[PDB]
RNA sequence: GGUUGCGGCCAUAUCUAGCAGAAAGCACCGUUCCCCGUUCGAUCAACCGUAGUUAAGCUGCUAAGAGCAAUACCGAGUAGUGUAGUGGGAGACCAUACGCGAAACUAUUGUGCUGCAAUCU
RNA sequence: CCUAAGGGGGACUCAUGGAGAACAGAAAUCUCCAGUAGAACAAAAGGGUAAAAGUCCCCUUGAUUUUGAUUUUCAGUGUGAAUACAAACCAUGAAAGUGUGGCCUAUCGAUCCUUUAGUCCCUCGGAAUUUGAGGCUAGAGGUGCCAGAAAAGUUACCACAGGGAUAACUGGCUUGUGGCAGUCAAGCGUUCAUAGCGACAUUGCUUUUUGAUUCUUCGAUGUCGGCUCUUCCUAUCAUACCGAAGCAGAAUUCGGUAAGCGUUGGAUUGUUCACCCACUAAUAGGGAACGUGAGCUGGGUUUAGACCGUCGUGAGACAGGUUAGUUU
RNA sequence: UUGCUUAAUUGAACGUGGACAAUUGAAUGAAGAGCUUUUAGUGGGCCAUUUUUGGUAAGCAGAACUGGCGAUGCGGGAUGA
RNA sequence: GGCGAAAGACUAAUCGAACCAUCUAGUAGCUGGUUCCUGCCGAAGUUUCCCUCAGGAUAGCAGAAGCUCGUAUCAGUUUUAU
RNA sequence: GUCUAACGUCUAUGCGAGUGUUUGGGUGUAAAACCCGUACGCGUAAUGAAAGUGAACGAAGGUGGGGGCCCAUUAGGGUGCACCAUCGACCGAUCCUGAUGUGUUCGGAUGGAUUUGAGUAAGAGCAUAGCUGUUGGGACCCGAAAGAUGGUGAACUAUGCCUG
């Protein structure tokens, strides 16, 4: 419970963007019987910060949509632009830990076309939690 | 019966207090009839002073030392000194004190 | 009947390691402690004065009093919601140096060290240590190496 | 009538609402419980600290 | 329990304010003056009527007593007080151990 | 649904105005409610805050406690500024000339500030000499120094003063509070 | 490098059985007036360094040696275990998923290192 | 429990085994070697201890004084116990050191009152002296229900507040116990394991026994048995049809489908149960709130009267006997 | 600096002065951190997974950790804390 | 208290202590009940002591009032070292 | 779940090292309003059982922070109230030392101590009111089995007597 609040994960369905080491590794393992993760494409991070990209201000869950924003509040580390942002995500930069902090947990609806029969067991048993990997990138279509 | 950082209380009503309480709802009333009283008093023996002149004397105890206040009446001695016999002075507004 | 005794339950923690019993080596006199450092303790069974209660054997803390045969030592227990701090005389044969203090001390200087070069060569260094990251691309060479083929093997009973 | 004996059950949901809370450090720690003998000097040699660095400054100031 | 009927302990006398030698003696609890104020509060408390005004202890549970020793100095003749555990055989200057005699 | 990591719906517990129905400590939070929403200056900020405090939280600043701090190194020509009551000290030997600016001040603080060549004004009238509070000197009274606190935080071994309506040899005294009778804490 | 005195770590140093040991050192060794201690100058005390000896101590080497120490395409990713399922099975228990992961066994190697002072073919 | 079994120092090294020496042997005393503790350390057990903490010897009183800090139980209160220091005064040892009781973990006790010690100090209040009394500090006298009232019974003549937070019916889980049924087959059965049986084991079923529990009911579900009457189960006593035999017949035994159909009259007992007599095809076993009391009866149990025996000083008790006792 | 400590000019503790500047020395999160006063109800509990004790067992009795019911509706388990 | 050829029987439908009025609104850790709305927060059956075991006090859990400040340095989590 | 006596916290108000007119006196358009002052209560000194003694080494202390303010010019420096941690100083109690002196047993200078106080360390209180909480009171409402005091019954009935 407290590895998937410090995750910002809080409620169902919510994502959020995490580089793997060795800590977030462990955490993630932590959380795993209650999660789905895996490596997401460029078109589906693209996808995620265009539909449902928003951002902290001021403790505050703000659309993004105007680059003046993200500029506002990411341009001391080099952010001038949604794809800048992408990009950051994308090939893990040197500030991934302030784009993603400032990213709001991004909050998806229930897949179109739903789950397996039986969610809360692993990818590889033939449900849904744990490591999928490039299949994350259908899930995330099904709910995103 | 005992609860909570609160001081020990020591509130006298464990007997029948209740058929022994005067409440002063006639401190006004009383303070008109003294008054009336008073003017009573004043017109039966005008002009003469409805006050005998009292002697001054010092407080007892280390506590009242300092202070002097009103006595009862002029000793014997006092009396004496100004010569005025005490049966005659208590007749002329002159209160005596055989003790003091 | 309950019993609830100080040294209830230290059957085999104020135990002598095996084949180490007896005489305390005198290193462990020879040590100077000064307010401030790191101890470890660990109750030495073959010492009963200034034994330490069953609580503190292997706990760590801070020296906050120097004696003629003993320190006194500062330790944060959990009492029910918050910390309670304790103070516990204990003689020096329960006592040992903590050795986290040093890696963190090495490191330090490490990076003194590496900052000053760098500012010598007029570069940058980063100094933040970091997790193990994942490993990147490589090329795996096959000259006297060609894969093998393995296969699940049947069962079989050896008794 | 024999009731429930003892449990532990829920108590740590009751210590972690406010607490478990570590203690706050501080520059100075106590000196409670320290060797007299050292206590007895270490004020004599703060109370000549204070004078030696006041005399320094008196001498910067006039 | 032997307890020697001589002691070298500290004196507490202003005179000695040093280890002398005491005479060891066990204390004896003196007689009950009439005139203590509990005990003259104790009598007119029980006069008249109302019966027994104060509790009676039976629930005896010690069988021993704390014996206590002393100690008077001879020197300055100043005597001290001291507590022992709970003896339920107690002689003072008694025969001392004879160890390595036969049965 | 929502796993909380915060409790939810909970006010700040600051007072955002004074307690207070007076109608002229309103004005004054209408003042600096204005000045602290316009001016950056940190000053109006706090006083717009310590307007808001209760009684127990504006203790009386001394005219002894003005004296000591316009005794600070270059302080000596400061505004004196204390949101409340300014009280007299007749144990004071002198006083220096000084503008003090009060919500009030007693009889005798106002005589002795102007016995000595200052000023005693209000604190709109230090809003148009100082709208940012420049070189003023905020001084606060003794809070701990509260009969009140004297029984705070009582229990064994803790030094605290207990609640008792009596104070005497057979108050509270013997057991618990004397070796000869027990214990002592 | 050997040896002595004082040591640190406290068997890679211990234990058993053989063999060897130049120089110095150490040691055994000789004596009983004196200080001293004993049933006993055996131990302890004192004296001589004079009469003798490396026999022993000590040191080194030898042993498919015992023990000890270290290592591992040894056993074994086994036993156990944290976590999971509206998995199997009447049950006892078991399989699987994401992780952590022994002990015994087997084989090989090693058998004190070292600090201060003094001394020696 | 201990003036040492406390403290210091020194010397030595136990349990046990082997090999030897007059009486002497399994066990007396002496000698050597081996001997990691296999002993001893007051008392339970655990930990600890080998030029020692064990054994022996010498000297001692640190088992002393003033009080603070700390650890455990903990509310971070008390009590008990313990730890490291500060200031004294000592013991011991050549010394360094050690010693603030017992090698460590248990071995103990508030308020009020009394008593003793200390300070010989404060007070007895109009002022003094001396007795006496009262204070301050530390012990003891004790609360073992051990954070600490001062305390014998009976009620079947009984009362009240409540409780299904809790027993005495039914009901529910369980099935030890009770009852019933299997398998494996060493044996029994003139031969022959299984016609009929069947040990040692082991798997089950049942809830007509008794336990275990206390979930429901204590602002009450009328607690035994019988009479009367209905229905249901089958683990079938009889009656129908069959299979098997150590079935010649007759008789008898085991089994299958089977609860359609019946399963009695009496002596004694309140009895359920039992036992006897007798008829019969048979006189099977059970359930339905241990069916069935606004159906009865009221013999039993279990109010109040009374007798006896045993018990008790007694009032009274008996799950012992006896008699009389409102069934709306 | 000291009255503590050393044979000491040795140390102990607390200091004056100087050097090391934002990769100021892991991750992740942080409706911010810290502090105070005062007072309610409660002080019968029970259940599920796992560890686990007594008992033949029990819808039995007793512990450990967590999550629940109690205090809680909603969809499923027909029905059911 | 009476009275009893004795049952704890009778003493005005009242008897193992009549009836009437008062003390008295006797006390009750035990029953029952305890009266309008919405909004926000939101438990405990656990520690210690108690002739304590159906009750209290105490700590804990909870509410309310806030106060000093504004990223300061915190966490029912991971990594590395020990 | 009330009212009252006495209280804790918090809040508002008046005055403030003081505060409180209401016991009382004055006055009145008469239980109101208005006016008056001595005392007294609480506070402004504590500590010790008591006899008693009784709060500045220093800018009313030092150190690390500290909002705000001042000087700057990222940064930096100065000043830093409240408050926090820490080390000190002063007063009372306890213990130690014991000067000149003297009703020769008194006095207690001076210098100290892991002790101790509900203290000082440039006052913060008093009064009125309100909610909440406490205690005594019938005490949120209703409830015993009992106890006591003083009286009324032998028209039923028990027993004696008298007369039928
Ligand atoms: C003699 C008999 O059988 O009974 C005696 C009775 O006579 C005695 O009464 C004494 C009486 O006791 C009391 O007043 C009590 C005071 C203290 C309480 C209690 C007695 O003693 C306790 C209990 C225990 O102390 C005792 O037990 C003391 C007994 C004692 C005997 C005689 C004198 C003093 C004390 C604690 C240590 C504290 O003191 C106490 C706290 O509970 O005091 C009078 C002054 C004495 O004269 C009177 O003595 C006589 C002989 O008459 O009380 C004892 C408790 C009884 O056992
Ligand atoms: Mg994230
Ligand atoms: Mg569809
Ligand atoms: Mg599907
Ligand atoms: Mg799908
Ligand atoms: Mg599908
Ligand atoms: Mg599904
Ligand atoms: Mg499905
Ligand atoms: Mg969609
Ligand atoms: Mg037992
Ligand atoms: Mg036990
Ligand atoms: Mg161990
Ligand atoms: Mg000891
Ligand atoms: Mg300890
Ligand atoms: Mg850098
Ligand atoms: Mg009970
Ligand atoms: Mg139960
Ligand atoms: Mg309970
Ligand atoms: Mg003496
Ligand atoms: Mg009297
Ligand atoms: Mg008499
Ligand atoms: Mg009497
Ligand atoms: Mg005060
Ligand atoms: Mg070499
Ligand atoms: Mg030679
Ligand atoms: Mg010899
Ligand atoms: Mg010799
Ligand atoms: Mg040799
Ligand atoms: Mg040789
Ligand atoms: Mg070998
Ligand atoms: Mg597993
Ligand atoms: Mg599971
Ligand atoms: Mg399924
Ligand atoms: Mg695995
Ligand atoms: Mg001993
Ligand atoms: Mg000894
Ligand atoms: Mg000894
Ligand atoms: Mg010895
Ligand atoms: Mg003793
Ligand atoms: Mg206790
Ligand atoms: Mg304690
Ligand atoms: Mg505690
Ligand atoms: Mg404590
Ligand atoms: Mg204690
Ligand atoms: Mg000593
Ligand atoms: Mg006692
Ligand atoms: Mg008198
Ligand atoms: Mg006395
Ligand atoms: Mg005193
Ligand atoms: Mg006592
Ligand atoms: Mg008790
Ligand atoms: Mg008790
Ligand atoms: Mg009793
Ligand atoms: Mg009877
Ligand atoms: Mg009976
Ligand atoms: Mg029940
Ligand atoms: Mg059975
Ligand atoms: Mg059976
Ligand atoms: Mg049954
Ligand atoms: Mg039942
Ligand atoms: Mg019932
Ligand atoms: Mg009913
Ligand atoms: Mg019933
Ligand atoms: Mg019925
Ligand atoms: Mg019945
Ligand atoms: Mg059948
Ligand atoms: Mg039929
Ligand atoms: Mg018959
Ligand atoms: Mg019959
Ligand atoms: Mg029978
Ligand atoms: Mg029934
Ligand atoms: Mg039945
Ligand atoms: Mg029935
Ligand atoms: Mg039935
Ligand atoms: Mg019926
Ligand atoms: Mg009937
Ligand atoms: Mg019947
Ligand atoms: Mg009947
Ligand atoms: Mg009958
Ligand atoms: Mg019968
Ligand atoms: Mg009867
Ligand atoms: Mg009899
Ligand atoms: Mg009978
Ligand atoms: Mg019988
Ligand atoms: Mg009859
Ligand atoms: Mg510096
Ligand atoms: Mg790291
Ligand atoms: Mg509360
Ligand atoms: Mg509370
Ligand atoms: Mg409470
Ligand atoms: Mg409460
Ligand atoms: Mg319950
Ligand atoms: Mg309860
Ligand atoms: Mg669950
Ligand atoms: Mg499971
Ligand atoms: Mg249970
Ligand atoms: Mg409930
Ligand atoms: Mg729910
Ligand atoms: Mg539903
Ligand atoms: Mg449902
Ligand atoms: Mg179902
Ligand atoms: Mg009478
Ligand atoms: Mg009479
Ligand atoms: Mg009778
Ligand atoms: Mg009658
Ligand atoms: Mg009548
Ligand atoms: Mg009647
Ligand atoms: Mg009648
Ligand atoms: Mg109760
Ligand atoms: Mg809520
Ligand atoms: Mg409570
Ligand atoms: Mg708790
Ligand atoms: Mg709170
Ligand atoms: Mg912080
Ligand atoms: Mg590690
Ligand atoms: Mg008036
Ligand atoms: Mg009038
Ligand atoms: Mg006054
Ligand atoms: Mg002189
Ligand atoms: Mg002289
Ligand atoms: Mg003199
Ligand atoms: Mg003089
Ligand atoms: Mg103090
Ligand atoms: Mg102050
Ligand atoms: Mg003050
Ligand atoms: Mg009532
Ligand atoms: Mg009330
Ligand atoms: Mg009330
Ligand atoms: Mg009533
Ligand atoms: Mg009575
Ligand atoms: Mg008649
Ligand atoms: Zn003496």
């Amino acid at each position: 419970r407290k590895v998937l609040q410090l995750l910002r994960l809080t409620q169902i369905n919510a994502g959020v963007f995490v580089r793997l080491t060795k800590a977030t590794s462990e955490l993630i393992k932590l959380a795993e019987p209650y999660v789905a993760y895996g490596y997401p494409s460029l078109s589906t991070i693209r996808q995620l910060v265009y539909k449902r990209g928003f951002g902290k201000v001021n403790k505050q869950r703000i659309a993004l949509s105007d680059n003046a924003i993200i500029e506002a509040n990411l341009g001391k580390f080099n952010i001038l632009s949604i794809e800048d942002l992408i990009h950051e995500i994308y090939t893990v930069g040197p500030n991934f830990k302030q784009v993603s902090n400032f990213l709001w947990p991004f909050k998806l609806s229930n897949p179109n076309g739903g789950f397996r029969a039986r969610k809360f067991q692993h990818f590889i048993q033939g449900g849904d939690t744990g490591n999928r990997e490039q299949f994350i990138n259908a899930l995330v279509k099904q709910m995103n | 019966a005992i609860s909570k950082n609160l001081p020990l209380l020591n509130n006298h009503f464990r007997k029948h207090w209740q058929e022994r309480v005067r409440v002063h709802f006639d401190q006004a009333g009383k303070k008109a009839s003294r008054r009336q009283s008073r003017l009573r008093k004043a017109a039966k023996i005008a002009p003469r002073p409805i006050d005998a002149l009292r002697p001054v004397v010092r407080a007892p105890t280390v506590k009242y030392n300092r202070k002097v206040r009103a006595g009862r009446g002029f000793t014997l001695a006092e009396l004496k000194a100004v010569g005025i016999a005490p049966k005659y002075a208590r007749t002329i507004g002159i209160s005596v004190d055989h003790r003091r | 009947g309950k019993s609830r005794g100080y040294r209830s339950g230290t059957r085999y923690a104020f135990q002598r390691d095996f084949k180490k019993h007896g005489a305390i080596p005198l290193s462990t006199y020879l040590k100077v402690y000064k307010v401030g450092d790191i101890v470890d303790i660990k109750a030495n069974g073959s010492i009963q004065k200034g034994m330490p209660h069953k609580y503190y054997h292997g706990k760590t803390g801070i020296v906050y009093n120097v004696t003629k045969s003993s320190v006194g030592v500062i330790i944060n227990k959990v009492v029910g919601n918050r910390y309670i701090e304790k103070r516990v005389n204990l003689r020096v044969e329960h006592v040992k140096h903590s050795a986290c203090r040093q890696e963190f001390l090495n490191r330090v200087k490490s990076n003194a060290a590496k900052k000053r070069e760098a500012k010598a060569n007029g570069e940058t260094v980063y100094l933040k240590r970091q997790a193990a990251k994942p490993r990147g691309s490589r090329i795996i060479s096959t000259e006297g190496n060609i894969p093998q083929t393995l296969a699940p093997v049947a069962y079989e009973t050896f008794i | 009538a024999k009731s429930k004996n003892h449990t532990a059950h829920n108590q740590t949901r009751k210590a972690h609402r406010n607490g478990i809370k570590k203690p706050k450090t501080y520059k100075y720690p106590s000196l409670k419980g320290v060797d007299a003998k050292f206590k007895r000097n270490h004020r004599y040699a703060l109370h000549g600290t204070a004078k030696a660095l006041a005399k320094a400054r008196a001498e910067k100031s006039a | 329990v032997n307890v020697p009927k001589t002691r070298k302990t500290y004196c507490k006398g202003k005179e000695c304010r040093k280890h002398t030698q005491h005479k060891v003696t066990q204390y004896k609890a003196g007689k009950a003056s009439l005139f203590a104020q509990g005990k003259r509060r104790y009598d007119r408390k029980q006069s008249g009527y109302g019966g027994q005004t104060k509790q009676i202890f039976h629930k005896k549970a010690k069988t021993t007593k704390k014996v206590v020793l002393r100690l008077e100095c001879v020197v300055c003749k100043t005597k001290a007080q001291l507590p022992l555990k709970r003896c339920k055989h107690f002689e003072l200057g008694g025969d001392k151990k004879q160890k390595g005699q036969a049965l | 649904g929502r796993d909380h990591t915060s409790k939810q719906h909970v006010r700040s517990g600051h007072r955002t105005a004074p307690k207070s129905d007076n109608v002229y400590l309103q004005l004054l939070v209408k003042l600096y409610s204005f000045l602290a929403r316009r001016t950056d200056a940190p000053f109006n900020k706090v006083i717009l805050k310590s307007l808001f405090l209760s009684k127990i939280n504006r203790p009386p600043v001394s005219v002894s406690r003005i004296s000591r701090a316009l005794k600070q190194k270059g302080a000596a020509e400061k505004t004196i500024v204390v949101v409340g009551t300014v009280t007299d000290d007749n144990r004071l030997l002198e006083f220096p000339k000084a503008t003090i600016a009060a919500l009030r001040f007693t009889a005798g603080a106002k005589d002795r500030i102007l016995k000595n060549g200052g000023e005693a004004i209000t604190l709109d009238q230090l809003a148009l000499r100082a709208p940012k509070g420049q070189n003023t000197l905020i001084v606060r009274g003794p809070r701990n120094s509260r009969e009140a606190v004297r029984h705070f935080g009582f229990g064994p071994h803790k030094g605290k003063a207990p609640r008792i309506l009596s104070k005497g040899r057979k108050f509270e005294r013997a057991r618990g509070r004397r070796r000869s009778r027990g214990f002592k804490v």
